């Protein structure tokens, strides 16, 4: 009996109690969120304690089988998942001070209300009101007082509890055999033992880094067009040499530029697709909704789904008798049991938001013949990716006409292309500086080179550089703004979001090539493509057993991102950026002085 | 004289695969349209005998094994196969002249507190081998140690639970299986078909 063959029938045992172990879970989490009461919240209170008891016993009796004593690849990658000591390493006091650190961050940023102006009767709060005032407002002084106002009472309380959990959060990855927290999260993103597909945690850095050069000089002239058409709507704010700012990009920490389409749509008198008024009127429910999903993801050729997910998942509310979160999410339940719990309305963007989840059932599907601890996506961004392309093929105008939603009178057009890959690259190219600068903060704050005190100051020198965001107003070292972010408050990776975005576009390029489809790529429909299907699905039944490196090729045929699909997407955005912004200024000065 | 057909297939529990139940029938009219009684059955695989030609031949005796498996252990129970349930549960012979009949119970068997009562076994030191019956709970010794009993390191006890719960998938479902294993012994047969 040699250490590999204990290991084999250890890792037998476990992914048999574990599958049991976490569809309890799992059921009673599903059950919560369709249900909020109190017995839900004690049912999912035992389920969580007894796995996350299960796991710690099984890594502590897992701790036995020597990595370097092992010659298979799967064990070892089974060994490694269930080895992780994770925050055990810490001593019982620190431990219990890091978890407090989390609930109280959590719970702050959670229900966080600023009451600043007038009398603390009038205050708003995260999901209608501050994000209704801040996605459509016209107004400089109400966008400032707003923003500055969460940056200034919430940052101040986050960070004297942030560089203490900074501190502890480094000890933990020390502890861990690893050079920092940065380090311990790109830890993800590595390949050891595999010959020719291999990665490095500091090769991730690389490659990130190289990325973002490669999509600069889109990210530039995007930047100069949404730059000149925010001047003209907002007199005198906006120097026309300087850079943008902070508080004008629609979100709070200015995330995504979806929100800035009303002040920056080119082509204002042609009207924008969308097929909310036929669907409406054709009777059109969310049992037809996913029904349809269903029917493009059958003739693409991926299997169709389990009798019991139409049974069992809430695609409805079911009034107010009952109160259920209803965000959008694939539940993979375990034995067989895939569900969708998500509020659906009659809508194009709940009709996308139905394809996005349900590709991701889809991915969750096909690696169900995989071990436990190997049923997940290759690496963190697989995931988003693969839902994001059938979330891109359902919205094209010939997916529409031939679904029924758009009528065959309506043509297509130079400018309604133009117009949807503005809309694309708004929602998608003005988010990958913005995590890549947030994600290189993070990774410079967990590697201790530079100071701490100067936190703020370094984190508005690379906003001005990276991604051409100036601080409206001046910013000292009391504040803590990067905390006011839910993943950099709730302890979340974020290059997850920078990684998908170059594998969505490398999957549709080699998805498309392999429909033989002739054109642009975004008039692309993996539909009625058995080939793209299998070629699709071969990457997506493999789970975590194969790397990522490899998954990668067995799809694409590269080895590591590719900036070249994403800048082929928007090549003619790009060409029609360049043609007419060529008489204003492109890029941000460096010599701007509030 | 009308032996139990109608009780093996209907009853009100089967036994668990790693221990299955066998029934040897004998002194009978063959009455096989009993059988087909049953309409949703998920599988109804004949290996050596035509599922139409039944009701003429005649032979010493019949073996009706039953038991619980999931949905998508069903493909095991056939002639060499290999799996969990194949090797170390229930294993057939290469020529295993009879019948495989299998229905989803997942109402009479199932339960959302989770049926626990329907175990069978991960780990035996050897392969079994064809209609063998292993009871035995003794504690797998996995490695270079004796258990010395009930153990928990490197120990681990040979049989696992299915759990079926009824919100299940349909290949982790439970699957009532009933297999005939027709005896063609160089005996004077006891069962043979009705003919005018
Ligand atoms: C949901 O919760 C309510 C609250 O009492 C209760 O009727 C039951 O636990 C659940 N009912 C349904 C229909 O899910
Ligand atoms: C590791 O063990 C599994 C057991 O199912 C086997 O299929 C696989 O081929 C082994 N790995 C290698 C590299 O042989
Ligand atoms: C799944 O789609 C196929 C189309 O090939 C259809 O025949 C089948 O009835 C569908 N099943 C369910 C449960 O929708
Ligand atoms: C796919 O093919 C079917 C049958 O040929 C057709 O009805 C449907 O409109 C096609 N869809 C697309 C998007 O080509």
């Amino acid at each position: 009996s040699t250490i590999e063959e204990q290991a084999k029938t250890f890792l037998d045992k476990f992914n048999h109690e574990a599958e049991d172990l976490f569809y309890q879970s799992s059921l009673a989490s599903w059950n919560y969120n369709t249900n909020i009461t109190e017995e839900n919240v004690q049912n999912m209170n035992n389920a969580g304690d007894k796995w996350s008891a299960f796991l710690k016993e099984q890594s502590t009796l897992a701790q036995m089988y020597p990595l370097q004593e092992i010659q298979n690849l799967t064990v070892k990658l089974q060994l490694q998942a269930l080895q992780q000591n994770g925050s055990s390493v810490l001593s019982e006091d620190k431990s219990k001070r890091l978890n407090t650190i989390l609930n109280t961050m959590s719970t702050i940023y959670s229900t966080g209300k600023v009451c600043n102006p007038d009398n603390p009767q009038e205050c708003l709060l995260l999901e209608p009101g501050l994000n209704e005032i801040m996605a459509n407002s016209l107004d400089y002084n109400e966008r400032l007082w707003a923003w500055e106002s969460w940056r200034s009472e919430v940052g101040k309380q986050l960070r004297p509890l942030y560089e203490e959990y900074v501190v502890l959060k480094n000890e933990m990855a020390r502890a861990n055999h690893y050079e920092d927290y940065g380090d311990y999260w790109r830890g993800d993103y590595e390949v050891n033992g595999v010959d020719g597909y291999d990665y490095s945690r500091g090769q991730l850095i690389e490659d990130v880094e190289h990325t973002f050069e490669e999509i600069k000089p889109l990210y530039e002239h995007l930047h100069a067009y949404v730059r000149a058409k925010l001047m003209n709507a907002y007199p005198s704010y906006i120097s026309p040499i300087g850079c943008l700012p902070a508080h004008l990009l629609g979100d709070m920490w200015g995330r995504f530029w979806t929100n800035l389409y009303s002040l920056t749509v080119p082509f204002g008198q042609k009207p924008n697709i969308d097929v909310t008024d036929a669907m409406v009127d054709q009777a059109w429910d969310a049992q037809r909704i996913f029904k349809e999903a269903e029917k493009f993801f059958v003739s693409v050729g991926l299997p169709n789904m389990t009798q019991g997910f139409w049974e069992n998942s809430m695609l409805t509310d079911p009034g107010n008798v009952q109160k259920a979160v209803c965000h959008p999410t694939a539940w993979d339940l375990g034995k067989g049991d895939f569900r969708i719990l998500m509020c659906t309305k009659v809508t194009m963007d709940d009709f996308l938001t139905a394809h996005h989840e349900m590709g991701h059932i889809q991915y969750d599907m096909a690696y169900a013949a995989q071990p436990f601890l190997l049923r997940n996506g290759a690496n963190e961004g697989f995931h988003e990716a693969v839902g994001e392309i059938m979330s891109l093929s359902a919205a094209t105008p010939k997916h529409l006409k031939s679904i029924g939603l758009l009528s065959p009178d309506f043509q297509e057009d130079n400018e309604t292309e133009i117009n949807f890959l503005l809309k694309q690259a708004l929602t998608i190219v003005g988010t990958l500086p913005f995590t890549y600068m947030l994600e290189k903060w993070r990774w410079m704050v967990f590697k201790g080179e530079i100071p701490k005190d100067q936190w703020m100051k370094k984190w508005w020198e690379m906003k001005r550089e990276i991604v051409g965001v100036v601080e409206p107003v001046p910013h000292d070292e009391t504040y803590c703004d990067p905390a006011s972010l839910f993943h950099v408050s709730n302890d979340y990776s974020f290059i997850r979001y920078y990684t998908r975005t170059l594998y969505q576009f490398q999957f549709q390029e080699a998805l498309c090539q392999a429909a033989k489809h002739e054109g642009p790529l975004h008039k692309c429909d993996i539909s009625n493509s058995t080939e793209a299907g299998q070629k699709l699905f071969n990457m997506l039944r493999l789970g975590k057993s194969e790397p990522w490196t490899l998954a990668l090729e067995n799809v694409v045929g590269a080895k590591n991102m590719n900036v070249r699909p994403l800048l082929n997407y928007f090549e003619p955005l790009f060409t029609w950026l360049k043609d007419q912004n060529k008489n204003s200024f492109v890029g941000w000065s460096t010599d701007w002085s509030p | 004289n009308l032996c139990p057909f109608h009780e093996v297939f209907n009853a009100t529990t089967f036994a668990s695969v790693y221990a299955w139940n066998r029934k040897r029938i004998s002194n009978c009219v063959a009455d096989y349209s009993v059988i087909y009684n049953f309409a949703p059955f998920f599988a109804f695989k004949c290996y050596g005998v035509s599922p139409t030609k039944l009701n003429d031949l005649c032979f010493t005796n019949v073996y009706a094994d039953s038991f619980v498996i999931r949905g998508n252990e069903v493909s095991q129970i056939a002639p060499g196969q290999t799996g969990n349930i194949a090797d170390y549960n229930y294993k057939l012979p290469d020529d295993f002249t009879g019948c495989v009949i299998a229905w989803n119970s997942n109402k009479l068997d199932s339960k959302p507190s989770g049926n626990y009562n329907y175990l069978y076994r991960l780990l035996r030191k050897s392969k079994l081998k064809p209609f063998e019956r292993d009871i035995s709970t003794e504690i797998y010794q996995a490695g270079n140690k004796p258990c010395n009993g009930v153990a928990g390191p490197n120990c681990y006890s040979p049989l696992q639970s299915y759990g079926f719960r009824p919100t299940y998938g349909v290949g982790h479902q439970p699957y009532r299986v009933v297999v005939l294993s027709f005896e063609l012994l160089h005996a004077p047969a006891t069962v043979c078909g009705p003919k005018k």
